[PDB]
DNA sequence: GCTTGACAAAAGTGTTAAATTGTGCTATACTGGGAGTCACGGATGCG
DNA sequence: CGCATCCGTGAAGCACAATTTAACACTTTTGTCAAGC
C-alpha cells in the first residue's frame, strides 16, 4: 500500500487482485491495520522521531 | 577554426617558436592574421625549366 | 523591449516633478498596473560576481 | 473471512483561448576609437 | 671562450508564425458507506 519495499505506492484494487480479494476487502484490512497500529501502545516507540 | 594555446605561443621561451624555428614577432604575425606564411611548395615547378 | 520602455520612462519623467518615479507614477504612464511593473523590475535584475 | 451496489472526491483526456517566444522589416542623407610607468633576466654581439 | 649591451616580459517599434501555459467539461477511476449474507 505504501510501497515501502519498492517505492511504488499501490491503489486498493491493484493489491486486491494480487491476492484473491476485492479492493474493498483491502480497504477493510487496511483499516484494521491502521486502527491496531495507531494505538499508543505501539506508536510510543515510533512517535519520538517527530513527536 | 583552429586555435593555439597561449602558454606555448609566448613565455620566454616560446615553445612553439623554437619548435617551428620562427621568431616570436614573426610567429605573432602569422597566428594573429597580420601576415601570410608559405606552408609548402612543390619542386615540380621550382626545378622545372 | 518593455524593460527599455520602463527605463526610458523612469529616466524621463523625473524632470516633471524632481523625483525618481515610483511604481504609482510609472504605472500611470506605462499603461500597466503596479504589480506587473514590480515584476518587470525584478526581472531586469543581473547577477553579481563571486570573485569580488 | 468478505460481496452487490450506490455516491462523491480525486486522477486523467481532450479542445480551446490566452500568453509567451522567435524571426523579419523600416528607403533624403550621414562612411573608418580613444584613454588618466619601471625593474628583471635573457638574446645578441664585441673581441 | 668572458663579458657588455640591447631586448622583451612581468608587474524605436510592430506583424506574423510558432510554442507553451493553465481553464474547463467531461470521463474514468479511487475511495467510502450502510447494511448483510
Amino acid at each position: 500500500r505504501f510501497g515501502l519495499t519498492d517505492g511504488q505506492p499501490r491503489t486498493l484494487d491493484e493489491i486486491g487482485q494480487v491476492y484473491g480479494v476485492t479492493r474493498e476487502r483491502i480497504r477493510q484490512i487496511e483499516s484494521k491495520t491502521m486502527s491496531k497500529l495507531r494505538h499508543p501502545s505501539r506508536s510510543q516507540v515510533l512517535r519520538d522521531y517527530l513527536d | 577554426a583552429p586555435v593555439t594555446h597561449i602558454w606555448y605561443f609566448k613565455g620566454v621561451p616560446s615553445r612553439l617558436g623554437y619548435l617551428l624555428d620562427l621568431a616570436p614577432k614573426d610567429l605573432e604575425k602569422i597566428i594573429y592574421f597580420a601576415a601570410y606564411v608559405i606552408t609548402s611548395v612543390d619542386d615540380e615547378m621550382r626545378h622545372n625549366e | 523591449e518593455v524593460i527599455n520602455k520602463l527605463g526610458r520612462i523612469q529616466r524621463e519623467l523625473l524632470q516633471d516633478l524632481g523625483r525618481e518615479p515610483t511604481p504609482e507614477e510609472l504605472a500611470k504612464e506605462m499603461d500597466i498596473t503596479p504589480e506587473k511593473v514590480l515584476e518587470i523590475q525584478q526581472y531586469a535584475r543581473e547577477p553579481i560576481s563571486l570573485d569580488q
